């Protein structure tokens, strides 16, 4: 009984992530996001322990639904004749990081440090749960404007984390690494680090560095805004053309530019309230 | 300079 358990509100958005409606769980008035996905538009399918054939997105969301606030939490899901309905938590008030950067321009490095740090913790949580997001970008990051916490969303392009080469990709091309552009091959962790470099440049410069394939494989990062030497070095490290030259998550968080990060509450009070 | 979203896939 999905119609009797939730009160469906206005449409929050639509696109590659299906159609997402605002909702309230009648049992406790908890704000939820109700995401509909058509079966005919599902690429990768998975199987739950019970053997039921569910979309891979449901499998990945369940594996990361540990309560860590850095990822969107799947609360429930339903199957319909031609679609799946996903019940997601809904923090309020929120704005995605794309709209945030569009309205504020390039972010102060103190704010970008706090945001980037939380994204790193969220991605570490995914990898620890065996999940590769494969579509890290500002559009897939929600900002809890009151708590100053970031949430990674839309696992619809993800996959189980493996140590062998990936040959499929359904994420965002301008965030994809040059080894995918050239050879249609990538490993999960080094590809994630590349997208994180694109994301970090996006935050401190106000837009992504590369729009065309030739720029992705070119290996030149021009800084259109004043960016500290420490931040520039971390970005260029993440955007190393050779995957093995890119830093690990530990090396990123140990980088001098990443030290003395603000707490989420401090981030909201200084930069969001 | 035109900043835009990029759909996935
Ligand atoms: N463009 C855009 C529009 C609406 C939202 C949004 C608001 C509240 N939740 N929510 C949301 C949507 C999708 C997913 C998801 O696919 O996991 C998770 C949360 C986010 C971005």
């Amino acid at each position: 009984p999905l119609e009797s358990q939730y009160q469906v509100g206005p449409l929050l958005g639509s696109g590659g992530f299906g159609s997402v409606y605002s909702g309230i769980r009648v049992s406790d008035n908890l704000p939820v996001a109700i995401k509909h996905v058509e079966k005919d538009r599902i690429s990768d399918w998975g199987e739950l322990p019970n053997g039921t054939r569910v979309p891979m997105e449901v499998v990945l969301l369940k594996k990361v639904s540990s309560g860590f606030s850095g990822v969107i939490r799947l609360l429930d899901w339903f199957e319909r004749p031609d679609s799946f309905v996903l019940i997601l938590e809904r923090p309020e008030p929120v704005q995605d990081l794309f709209d945030f950067i569009t309205e504020r321009g390039a972010l102060q490095e103190e704010l970008a440090r706090s945001f980037f740090w939380q994204v790193l913790e969220a991605v570490r949580h995914c990898h620890n749960c065996g999940v590769l997001h494969r579509d890290i970008k500002d559009e897939n990051i929600l900002i809890d404007l009151n708590r100053g916490e970031l949430k990674l969303i839309d696992f619809g392009s993800g996959a189980l984390l493996k140590d062998t080469v990936y040959t499929d990709f359904d994420g965002t091309r301008v965030y994809s690494p040059p080894e995918w552009i050239r050879y249609h091959r990538y490993h999960g962790r080094s590809a994630a680090v590349w997208s994180l470099g694109i994301l970090l440049y996006d935050m401190v410069c106000g837009d992504i560095p590369f729009e065309h394939d030739e720029e992705i494989i070119g290996g030149q990062v021009f800084f259109r805004q004043r960016v500290s030497s420490e931040c520039q070095h971390l970005i260029r490290w993440c955007l190393a053309l050779r995957p093995s030259d890119r830093p690990t998550f530990e090396e990123i968080q140990n980088h001098p530019w990443m030290q003395d990060v603000l707490l989420p509450q401090e981030t909201a009070e200084i930069h969001l309230h | 300079r035109k900043r835009r979203r990029h759909p996935s896939g």
